[PDB]
RNA sequence: CUCCGAACGGUAAGAGCCUAGCAUGUAGA
RNA sequence: GGCUAAGAUC
RNA sequence: UGGUUUCUCUUCAGAUCGCAUAAAUCUUUCGCCUUUUACUAAAGAUUUCCGUGGAGAGGAACAACUCUG
RNA sequence: GUGCUCGCUUCGGCAGCACAUAUACUAAAAUUGGAACGAUACAGAGAAGAUUAGCAUCCCCUGCGCAAGGAUG
């Protein structure tokens, strides 16, 4: 279980614990959770890399304090 | 700072009665005759009148000597270039001066047709100015000081035409 | 030259407009 | 006001307050050392003499200066704040004394004497007005917009300290160690003795740089500036007749 | 509306019902009223006159009338009816038909005066069509 | 060009007209390929000859926000805030079955409570078909009335939040 | 045994062109 | 022109 | 002798003025320390804020119900 | 407008008495002038140095600063 910290902007750093095979939906679930938004409408970025909705975190290689910078669609 | 405790102001802009009444803001409205905030001194001329306020700075304008809202002169009534040029401020003063001084703004809406404040408008639903004359052409420094002064420019023409 | 008056300013802001 | 307050060099009146010996309220506002501090017996402020370019008039218990006193051409050394002068004189360096109001802030009168640095001030409050003093050629003067009396005697030392008793005793502390006692009335010097010096101190370095009487008014004491505090009695005489 | 209070209000109320009804709903259409055509304060000239118009029709049926009850009338301040303080206005002998409680106050003048609202026109100038900008109307 | 369509006409219920659907929503819309060709030149009979040629309705698809035209149609007409009776014809008309929809979005979003109510209620007989944009990007078939029952269902519609004044049984006991 | 941290110390450096959400409310004739 | 460890200095 | 209330403004508060209890500053202490602010809490005294207490001044409501004596 | 005159004196009204005495940076305005270090295309931090250092004797920006930091003569 890897804890993945969307540390995006502006004081909404939270941290985020996900399994090696959760899919990316189940992430943007567990970090609404703690930052407060629809889930729908939260894209992770990594400098002009936005995310799919349907890859599984244990293919981008996400290990554990890889943090990500979150925004909103 | 910039303080004040009584309007240099004329007769002409204090109002046609002996009794008038004051309204002192200090430090505020951003007098552009110095750059420095001024004590804005707003009063009533009259009945139907434009209740200005003070628009120079105090220190700004006791070097020019003229009218607090006016701002043309002291005495005379003769702008600053046409003070400066010159008894040549004895035959270019008037007295018994127009209510157009104390005139209030024009109406935006009786120019557009559109007047519907009606017969309680306070402003003058009257025709504008021609904007072809130098006359309605000022700015700021154009009045204060004498350089680019068209109402100093047709004063001294307007004086030899007999 | 400024002089102030201690008259009371209702009164005479009566009589001025009449 | 149960308050010690001091001047540092160290552009910082530290006013330790004495209720709990710390400080209490460490007032800043000078650009340079203190030179002295004298606390008003009316109006709740101290005059804190600096030697930037003027001094102050620092409010007690509010942290903040009331007004900038600059009527000083240098270091404004000597300072008081009397409640019968409405003005605070202030000691510059610059040969020029003044009178600064607490008010207005700008000198009301200065003074047409003490052609050195004057650098000391004193106060007789008992039977007459607050004289003033000066390194060399030192006179006298008075508390309602300044009157020169009188002149000093012979005494041509830097002189740093100046206190008066209300007994009529003039006490002068000079920079050489000639510490002369004159009358503030007669104006001739009574003891004019000078003092010893420290053992462990070198041969010309005693020097009287503050003196003040006790609040009892018998034992005088002068702080030397050979590291050591000496307070000097009194004793009854009658073979000390002047010509 | 909700009454607020749930306390079973007495008779003359249901007297009193479809006439406050109305007024009560001429005030929340003209609280839902756009911010066009009003110039800055206009836009409150309505919300002051359903509510002159509210406390006149309270005071003609309490003190004019006399109809209504004592106790109905201090359930009526009560819930919001009308004001206590504009009742308290008109019970003096100088002011009667007072356009608003704005108006009456001295400290709300920068020259520390009345309004032109608490002025005869046979005292005033002759030519003045002016309205009182804070209370509404003369 | 992106501020308002109109100097000063009307406004929204509670702010700008042009403000009204989400700020992470309107700067992603407003600089598209659909919309630079369209916000270059928009009038009221050319608001009709564009929303009759699209066939679509949904709001953002992709990884980054790429809005589709019903909703890019959709600030166009909230930019150019035409008339009470132009937005009446557009609802009524039976030309296109998205042409009365793209009408229901602009009457829920600025009209008033009880004019929502008034012209969704017939909305909800049309028993025809259409197609929308899932969050894939592929379609997906709706009904009319399918989208006229989430229109007066919670606030989740693509890019959209407008609650109503009321529901529909505080508002029966006032009115009809 | 369950005490959960945030920012700065960080993305450079420049050349030509292109488009924007902003603000003041004047005396004068 | 002052204070800094003949300021350290082949 | 003669007034239940309510709102404005003028002092001192050494009474758990507060039957409960926040933040900042100053002078000393500990832990981390890597530049600094955000830090941990032990002691003491200086402000700000949430508030309050008696005693004169001015308006409104029945001040008239007649309260104590 | 509100209440009253041993008023004219009808009770339709008129005249007088008493109270109420100056709100409004005045408009639903008129214009006036433009700023992302923001995208796109071009080359891509040198593949190379012999004075040995600081302290005080004039201002913009980040920051809440009686902490602090960049630029300065």
């Amino acid at each position: 279980m890897i804890e993945v910290v969307c540390n995006d902007r502006l004081g909404k750093k939270v941290r985020v614990k996900c399994n090696t095979d959760d899919t990316i939906g189940d992430l943007k679930k567990l970090i609404a959770a703690q930052t407060g938004t629809r889930w729908n409408k939260i894209v992770l970025k990594k400098w002009y890399t936005i995310f799919k909705d349907h890859v599984s975190l244990g293919d981008y290689e996400i290990h554990d304090g890889m943090n990500l910078e979150l925004y909103y669609q | 700072w910039e303080d004040a405790d009584f309007p240099i102001l004329c007769q002409t802009c204090l109002g046609e009665n002996p009794y008038i009444r004051m309204t002192k803001e200090k430090y505020g409205k951003e007098c552009k005759i110095c750059a420095r905030p001024f004590t804005v001194f707003r009063w009533c001329p009259g009945v139907r009148m434009r209740f200005k306020k003070t628009e120079v700075c105090q220190t700004c304008s006791k070097l020019k000597n003229v009218c607090q809202t006016c701002l043309l002169d002291l005495e005379y009534g003769l702008p600053i270039q046409v003070r400066d040029a010159g008894d040549m401020l004895l035959k270019l003063a008037r007295t018994t001066p127009y209510y157009k001084r104390n005139r209030p703004h024009i109406c935006s809406f009786w120019v557009k047709g559109e007047c519907k404040r009606g017969e309680e408008c306070p402003y003058r639903h009257e025709k504008p100015t021609d904007p072809d004359d130098p006359l309605a052409d000022q700015n700021i420094k154009d009045r204060y000081y004498g350089i680019n002064d068209p109402v100093a420019d047709k004063l001294l023409k307007r004086a030899s035409t007999m | 030259y400024a002089e102030p008056a201690h008259i009371n300013d209702f009164m005479f802001e009566q009589q001025r407009r009449t | 006001s149960p308050y010690l307050f001091s001047c540092g060099e160290d552009k910082q009146v530290k006013c330790w307050d004495l209720e709990y010996n710390k400080v209490i309220r460490h007032y800043h506002g000078h650009l340079s050392a203190v030179y002295g501090l004298d606390l008003h017996p009316t109006i709740d402020v101290l005059v804190t003499c600096s030697r930037d370019s003027t001094a102050r008039i620092w409010d007690v218990r509010t942290k903040a200066s009331v007004h900038t006193l600059s009527g000083h051409t240098n270091a404004v050394a000597t300072v008081r704040c009397q409640a019968a002068e409405p003005q605070i004189i202030t000691g510059s360096h610059d040969t020029t004394i003044r009178l600064w109001d607490l008010v207005a802030g700008k000198t009301r009168v200065t003074l047409t004497n003490h052609k050195k640095s004057v650098r000391a001030v004193v106060l007789h409050p008992r039977h007459y007005t607050f004289a003033s003093g000066s390194p060399d050629n030192i006179k006298q003067w008075k508390f309602p917009d300044g009157s020169f009396i009188q002149n000093l005697s012979g005494h041509n030392a830097i002189i740093n300290t100046l206190t008066v008793n209300s007994d009529g005793v003039l006490v002068s502390g000079a920079d050489n160690g000639t510490m002369h006692l004159w009358d503030w009335r007669t104006g001739y010097n009574f003891q004019r003795v000078h003092a010893a010096v420290q053992p462990g101190s070198l041969d010309s370095e005693s020097g009287i740089f503050a003196c003040a009487f006790d609040q009892s008014e018998s034992r005088l004491l002068t702080a030397e500036a050979d590291k050591t505090i000496k307070v000097y009695r009194e004793d009854d005489t009658a073979t000390e007749e002047t010509h | 509306k909700v009454k607020r209070s749930r306390k079973a209000p007495p008779d003359g109320w249901e007297l009193i019902e479809p006439t406050l009804d109305e007024l009560d709903q001429k005030m929340r259409e003209a609280e839902t009223e756009p911010h066009e055509g009003k110039r800055k304060v206009e836009s409150l000239w309505p919300i002051f006159r359903i509510h002159h118009q509210k406390t006149r029709y309270i005071f003609d049926l309490f003190y004019k009338r006399k109809a209504i009850s004592r106790e109905l009338y201090e359930y009526c301040i009560k819930e919001g009816y009308a004001d206590k303080n504009l009742i308290a206005k008109w019970k003096k002998q100088g002011y009667e038909n007072l356009c608003c409680l704005r108006c009456i106050q001295t400290r709300d003048t920068n020259f520390g005066t009345n309004c032109i609202c608490r002025v005869p026109k046979s005292k005033l100038e002759v030519g003045r069509i002016i309205e009182c900008t804070h209370c509404g109307c003369r | 060009m992106a501020n308002r369509t109109v100097k000063d006409a009307h406004s929204i219920h509670g702010t700008n007209p042009q403000y009204l659907v989400e700020k992470i929503i309107r700067t992603r819309i407003y600089e598209s390929k659909y919309w630079k060709e369209e916000c270059f030149g928009l009038t009221a009979e050319l608001v009709v000859d564009k929303a009759m040629e699209l066939r679509f309705v949904g709001g953002v698809y992709g990884g980054n926000i790429k809005p589709t035209p019903f909703l890019c149609l959709t600030l166009k007409m909230l930019q150019i805030q035409p008339e009470k009776d132009i937005i009446v014809e557009f609802i009524k008309n039976e030309d296109f079955k998205y042409v009365r929809m793209l009408g229901a979005l602009y009457m829920r979003l600025t009209g008033t409570a009880i004019d929502c109510y008034k012209y969704l209620e017939p909305l909800y007989n049309d028993y025809r078909k259409i197609k929308s944009q899932n969050r894939n990007g592929e379609f997906e078939l709706m009904h009319v009335d399918e989208f006229i029952d989430e229109l007066l269902h919670s606030e989740r519609v693509c890019d959209i939040i407008l609650p109503r004044l009321q529901k529909r049984y505080v508002l029966e006991e006032a009115e009809q």
